[PDB]
């Protein structure tokens, strides 16, 4: 994978989601926003996962001086589209569409897979907010990561010349 | 590739005068050797504006240490076709008594031949048929290295002599300028048979021109320093 | 001190006259930083004329 | 004028006080915002009474946060190793640093440390 | 260049932002406000950059006196119009339009043709957010950068006198 | 290319170096090398509002060092096309008995003919076929450089005699000023009969115009420290 | 400047008693704040009876930090070899001790002595 102290969400996608559950068929999809076009983004059949940059932003300085430290910070998140499945009873029963969603299990698994690409790799994200919210019957579930690191100049170039000589002079 | 830039004959070079140094640039090689050297007029000719350099470079070679050779150099001739002969020995003068190991060696042999060295300072050298010109060929009597000429005739008449190349030599035309850079370029040959330690020095004239068409000379000089193994 | 006397001003005298920017990328041959010092030898102790004047009270 | 405050190059060169070793000199990058600090004067004064004043010897000191190099040990910052710094500003002035001495070490945390030089004299170059 | 400790629009456009990608044919154009008008900045071809001011501000100290260091920080925006490109996949395959698309090589090397000027001039500027959004077949990569200074006095006149010669009663 | 700019005797207020008297610039130059100076009297003439300068100029060459030469100068006369012959052995008066090393340096040859040197002090000047005029050529008596001009006549009756070109010279017209930009621009010509350390001074005599037509005379000098890299 | 109270100049000449070899004169430099002090009349007092006082003779004192220079022994400071002293302070003043006598040496650790100097006369040059 590319920038050795850091991820781009294609990566994340098909490394830490993919491997993942299962029941996606490998439906990572990584977006521009998560919240960009809904017409086309809720045609895939469920379930399916969408990854997309929420805001790309600063963890302190951040000036741009060949030598600085650059410090950056993009903020992105992770929708979970998943279908609700009402249970019934044959005594002519049913549990309505508003009901409780487990959830717990899905972050569980998603941060095992997160914690398992850490300690392969040695790169750590930030947990910010989890948020749900049906419609219909699907629900969805929006995590919302942050991650940081530093930008590595890539010019590093060769170098003007290489020196050597000498020859000195005490004039009057 | 040697690469020079050139005083600017402005002030600062120098302190004016004050200092002077100016000692003439180095350069090192090899016997055998054939290399190039760019230098750059830049720095002396883009403030007099106008049309850069001209094609009138001029050089000179000039020996501060030379230490002279052991054997001489010898020179023969043959027709067409024919095979050459040829001896050793009588270009070896020496003053102590010592033993004579003729070699020819294989990186400086002949072009259009082929040289069979014989077991006591002899050789038969067959020429390249269908061909006319010259040939050289280097040998190494007792360590000391010189060369041998041999001028192959169209059968005619004859064929003049050629000048017995010197150790240090810049090719006759082999020299140009770009007067859109104001870069010279020329080649620099040392012959196998120059002594390590021996010193040269080059000086160079070369003339600028303004917009009119006048002329501005500069000059200036290196030391042709021939050292062994680099 | 030791090895010269003190500078009068150090920003003149001392000069790292360079070319480097003559010299292109399409050759590597580094090398030409010539540096030119003024020199004045530590002062030291010369003629010392005494001019003495006797006298009583 | 005045040219934006800021450093734009640091060179910093070790050498071990045991094996005489040199390494360097090398580069290194701040670690955030702040700029190094400096005090030229060899003489510290004291407010003496009615005006006067009493001028001792003292020591030019230096105080310069960057970040850790992954190739030099730690124990060179922390005032293991002879150091020689040089810093140059946006503005064009240069300011060098001959046998310093790390004194008075602070504990880090291996990335960033703030080295508290103190040398016999630094030099300026004011610019142009 | 004027204002030897910064770098106006213009020069930002055609010094920073032109260099870099050969895909916009130096169409760097700077503008009043990026959203100063949508319907005729959004005639030149796909794709090209606008440049223009957000809002000019202080940084601490501020007053005019003559001699205050007067501080100042101009907050503009570099707003790219990239053409998105489907990638099609004979068999009846294709990708739609809210892809991913790769803003990072656009940041790496306009950082870095903004490290080269930095280098050559001594102007370095403060990168604030990064935001990207799409419309139909458009990607816009929005950065906005802030840039701090200090304002010359410019009037440096000739001065009231030469002084010399007073005078003087000591009664 | 030498560039100076001139003390413009605004209020005279040029705070002299206290010690440090010399007033005149100091220009180095080598042997040979022909430079270009350009000295801006903006600095003198932009107040005097008018029509700047003017091309009515005037120069000296007064010498201070002379070191006078050893080996004497020589002419010589020669129809078209008929080859000349010549010595080089009364040229060199000396006081002490040594040997005579006649050399011809190959960058400061003919012009247009050959020369061979023969074995003593003789020489053979070919001249070049189809040409009528001067030419010269710089020979080194034991180290010492002495100059021949030959003069080839177009067989008719004769031709006069030049003016042996001195140590340190200025070209007839070869200088120009700018009225736009107040800028005097000459050549400063060293002949390679220059001995190295001598000093030489050259005084400029540059006038300016009012905007009536009147004059504005100003005087400059410089010091010409004659250096060598041999 | 005027008013500015501290030392500027400090010249030290060592002559041993034992083989009359000379070495100097070599300027010194302080350790630390603390000054050179003086007492330069020779004449003790001590207070008797209504009013009156019994002057005796006594010596010319000097006490005197210096860094030790890495290239004079130790011992030349310790009170063996005889010293000549000369001060120079800030505001003018120079005192000169000739042919004194280290007396009543202190441990040392090799990098800065206090040199007790006993003397006939001590000379003041009281600036203009």
């Amino acid at each position: 994978l590319t920038y050795g102290n850091r991820v781009t969400l294609p990566e994340f996608a098909k490394y830490i989601v993919a491997p993942a559950f299962h029941e996606i068929e490998g439906r990572a999809i990584p977006v521009t926003g998560v919240d960009d076009d809904a017409s086309g983004t809720q045609a895939t059949k469920l379930p399916f996962v969408l990854v997309g940059l929420r805001q790309g932003d600063t963890s302190g300085p951040a000036t741009i001086a060949g030598n600085s430290t650059i410090n950056l910070r993009d903020d992105f998140i992770v929708e979970f589209n998943m279908k609700k499945e009402r249970y019934r009873d044959r005594k002519g029963g049913e549990t309505p569409f508003f009901s409780y969603y487990d959830y717990e299990s899905i972050r569980d698994r998603l941060f095992n897979s997160m914690i398992e690409f850490s300690g392969e790799h040695g790169i750590t994200f930030e947990f910010v907010s989890l948020d749900i919210s049906t419609e219909g019957d699907v629900v969805y579930i929006e995590f919302r990561f942050r991650q940081n690191y530093e930008w590595c100049e890539t010019v590093r170039e060769a170098d003007t010349t290489i020196e050597a000589g000498r020859f000195s002079i005490n004039l009057q | 590739m040697y690469f020079f830039s050139v005083d600017p004959r402005n002030g600062a070079s120098k302190s004016g005068d004050v200092c002077g140094s100016c000692c003439c640039e180095s350069i090192s090689a090899r016997p055998g050797e054939v290399n190039g050297v760019m230098v750059s007029y830049a720095a002396w000719s883009a403030p007099l504006r106008g049309h850069g350099l001209t094609n009138k470079t001029t050089f000179e070679i000039d020996g501060v240490s030379v230490t002279p050779p052991k054997v001489s150099n010898a020179f023969g001739r043959t027709k067409v076709g024919v095979v050459f002969e040829g001896t050793l020995s009588d270009l070896f003068p020496n003053p102590e008594g010592e033993q004579v190991e003729y070699e020819i060696s294989e990186l400086n042999g002949p072009s259009n031949g082929v040289v069979e060295l014989g077991a006591n300072g002899a050789f038969t050298y067959t020429p390249g048929a269908l061909f006319t010109g010259v040939d050289r060929f280097w040998f190494s009597i007792n360590g000391n290295i010189g060369e041998y000429v041999i001028s192959v005739d169209p059968t005619t008449s004859e064929l003049p002599q050629p000048p017995f190349t010197t150790p240090v030599y810049v090719p006759a035309a082999r020299r140009s300028v770009d007067p859109r850079t104001h870069v010279l370029k020329f080649v620099l040959g040392v012959s196998p048979a120059a002594i390590p330690g021996d010193v040269y020095r080059l000086t160079v004239r070369q003339v600028a021109i303004d917009c009119d068409g006048n002329e501005f000379v500069h000059i200036s000089c290196y030391d042709i320093s021939i050292g062994s193994c680099g | 001190g030791t090895l010269f006397s003190e500078f009068d001003n150090i920003n003149e005298d001392i000069q790292l006259l360079t070319d480097f920017e003559v010299q292109p990328k399409c050759v590597g041959q580094p090398g030409i930083f010539h540096l030119n010092m003024r020199y004045r030898p530590p002062v030291r102790g010369a003629r010392i004329n005494v001019n003495m004047a006797p006298a009583l009270f | 004028c005045n040219k934006q405050n800021g450093v734009k190059n640091i060179l910093i060169t070790f050498t071990d006080c045991d094996t005489q070793e040199v390494i360097g000199p090398i580069s290194h990058e701040q670690p955030d915002d702040t700029l190094p600090t400096y005090k030229n004067c060899a003489w510290t004064n004291t407010a003496l009474t009615n005006g006067y004043v009493q001028r001792s010897a003292s020591n030019a000191t230096m105080t310069l946060p960057v970040v850790r190099d992954l190739r030099v040990p730690l124990a060179f910052y922390q005032g293991c190793a002879q150091v020689d710094v040089q810093v140059e500003k946006f503005d064009g002035t240069v300011m060098t640093l001959t046998e310093g001495a790390v004194v008075e070490p602070e504990e880090s945390d291996g990335r960033s440390v703030t080295m508290n030089i103190v040398a016999s004299e630094i030099d300026e170059l004011l610019p142009p």
